[PDB]
């Protein structure tokens, strides 16, 4: 609760229990402006590109977050640990958090 | 200084005798003890149940540890099994001191 207060901590644990593994992962971003806030569509008709390689979409001012790589949350030496002694994982739930925003 | 446990009271030695089964004695008594016995052996099984205390290991080390591995390659026998004709060969002394705490 702002503006002289933290909206969150910083949490980069790794926590091992018996037959469960938690591992936060706290990043900084920084979101620019896209587009200057347009919905542009694109196509290839610009370029000019291959038969196989013509598309057509839109390009949106928004912007994602992609935590969709396995070492955004382990650590190579929670991964060492986990792929050493572990026939398997998969997993439960999560938990996203996005705090302390800046607007310059 | 082989490395070890000193204990003050150690586990007590378990001593094991077949008990003297003695041949045939004279008609006549005799002072002299025994010259003859039967020749025997013993057989059997044993059990020894050690339950060890462990120290989990609590590390913010980042890079993967040293640790003790098997060597992947094409080889000629299995390291630390048998042979063709049955004798179980270690094939070298493996200490413990892999992990690292600080100090």
């Amino acid at each position: 609760d702002g503006v002289g207060n933290a909206s969150g901590n910083w949490h980069c644990d790794s926590t091992w229990l018996g037959d469960r593994v938690i591992t936060t992962s706290t990043r900084t971003w920084a979101l620019p402006t896209y587009n200057n806030h347009l919905y542009k569509q694109i196509s290839s008709a610009s370029t000019g590109a291959s038969n196989d390689n013509h598309y057509f979409g839109y390009s949106t001012p928004w912007g994602y977050f992609d935590f969709n790589r396995f070492h955004c949350h382990f650590s190579p030496r929670d991964w060492q640990r986990l792929i050493n002694n572990n026939w398997g994982f998969r997993p439960k739930r999560l938990n996203f958090k996005l705090f302390n925003i800046q607007v310059k | 200084l082989m490395g070890g446990f000193g204990l003050k009271n150690p586990p007590p030695q378990i001593l094991i005798k077949n008990t003297p089964v003695p041949a045939n004695p004279p008609a006549e008594f005799s002072a002299t003890k025994f010259a003859s016995f039967i020749t025997q052996y013993s057989t059997g099984q044993v059990s020894v149940e050690i339950e060890w205390e462990l120290q989990k290991e609590n590390s913010k080390r980042w890079n993967p540890e040293v640790q003790y591995t098997s060597n992947y390659a094409k080889s000629a026998n299995v390291d630390f099994t048998v042979d063709n004709n049955g004798l179980y060969t270690e094939p070298r002394p493996i200490g413990t001191r892999y992990l690292t705490r600080p100090l």
